């Protein structure tokens, strides 16, 4: 993103849950439960004379809403937020645009959609 | 040699975006890569069907996607749109509709309904 | 042993101005402290900014508003996204070419 | 709209048909 | 192969021609929908034999109706 993209505030979901991407406020930073659980898994005397572990420029509290900042990009545009402009794109004919070249068509989501987003709610 | 030879597919690889091109650049002790890359701007909001089970009988896209504005029934092409009027040459067929429930109810345009008068 | 020692200092910059701050590691305490360490030469505010220079823990520093040095909770992102539907999405329209630039390093010289 | 076009027949299928199915 | 019905045959557009063993359908390798085999989703390049072992099927006529 060259413009520093969102997260929603309404959850109108209705079908699906767009709440363990786009964060729960439990937490201090803008990590739920599962940003709760892909960081907390990953697992000074030394320090006597100079040595320490650098740490990189973005730490822990950047990307946890600019991943919801390509999450208001991959799903709101597809792909075309990223250089130039971007508004709302939604999602669930995205859930048949890019399975418009996987061989199969469209109308595979649209019609038993109401089993298969609960399945794709079974993908969650 | 995968960016400026050929044209690649991989997305953060050739630049940013879907890349079309590339043009190198020599450098002092570098070089330099220009990309050119289709990143579209503009959208809307669009309104599907589920299908057309047309004579009781659905249809499927080949390529791309059904829309509307709300009345007349548009299909159209993933990235790019070009609104055009659903053709049988636009469908194929593989078997019975309502063990898929879902579906709405349309025409699908065939052109012979001319031809023969 | 008491004297665990790791002093930092930060400037915007020589040529912006010459007002600086002192950042020390490693002591429970304008002075505002972080995991990082404890601060002074800036001041803690509730906004939302990108990072400019980083602190730790989660900490970046700026020059702003007469003017001086403000360090912060590191900004996220905005907010909105997709009004999904159950049924709906567009295409993007109008398109537009544009052209970034990327740079590597090919080769360094070669010392005997 | 388009440059370089050129001007030239294309073929059907459905032509020979009319003359056959009459 | 194809539908042979005016003396030229109706070909794999870009569907190809399955049945379950008596009724005749024209499928992709993805998912399933019901038609009905019209002549415009069926068309001709000449007769029907240089492919190998073809099949008989006749095309449909739906202006033939629609006069009386």
């Amino acid at each position: 993103v060259k413009q520093i993209y969102k997260t929603p505030p309404i959850k109108d979901f209705g079908g699906f849950n767009f709440s363990q991407i786009l964060p729960d406020p439990s937490k201090p930073s803008k990590r739920s439960f599962i940003e709760d659980l892909l960081f907390n898994k990953v697992t000074c005397a030394q320090k006597f004379n100079g040595l320490t572990v650098l740490p990189p420029l973005l730490t822990d509290e950047m990307i946890a809403q600019y991943t919801s900042a390509l999450l208001a990009g991959t799903i709101t545009s597809g792909w075309t937020f990223g250089a130039g402009a971007a508004l709302q794109i939604p999602f669930a004919m995205q859930m048949a645009y890019r399975f418009n070249g996987i061989g199969v068509t469209q109308n595979v989501l649209y019609e038993n959609q109401k089993l298969i987003a609960n399945q794709f709610n079974s993908a969650i | 040699s995968e960016c400026v030879l050929g044209q690649s597919k991989r997305v953060d690889f050739c630049g940013k975006g879907y890349h079309l091109m590339s043009f190198p650049q020599s450098a002092p002790h570098g070089v330099v890569f220009l990309h050119v890359t289709y990143v579209p701007a503009q959208e809307k909001n669009f309104t599907t069907a589920p299908a057309i089970c047309h004579d009781g009988k659905a249809h499927f896209p080949r390529e791309g996607v059904f829309v509307s504005n709300g009345t007349h029934w548009f299909v159209t092409q993933r990235n790019f749109y070009e609104p055009q009027i659903i053709t049988t040459d636009n469908t194929f067929v593989s078997g019975n509709c309502d063990v898929v429930i879902g579906i709405v109810n349309n025409t699908v345009y065939d052109p012979l309904q001319p031809e023969l008068d | 042993p008491c004297s665990f020692g790791g002093v930092s200092v930060i400037t915007p910059g020589t040529n912006t101005s010459n007002q600086v701050a002192v950042l020390y590691q490693d002591v429970n305490c304008n002075v505002f402290q972080t995991r990082a360490g404890c601060l002074i030469g800036a001041e803690h505010v509730n906004n939302s900014y990108e990072c400019d220079i980083p602190i730790g823990a989660g900490i970046c520093a700026s020059y702003q508003t007469s003017q001086s040095i403000i360090a912060y909770t590191m900004s996220l992102g905005a907010e909105n996204s997709v009004a999904y539907s159950n049924n709906s999405i567009a295409i993007p329209t109008n398109f537009t070419i544009s052209v970034t630039t990327e740079i590597l390093p090919v080769s360094m010289t070669k010392t005997s | 709209v388009v440059i370089g076009i050129v001007n030239n027949t294309v073929y059907d299928p459905l032509q020979p048909e009319l003359d056959s199915f009459k």
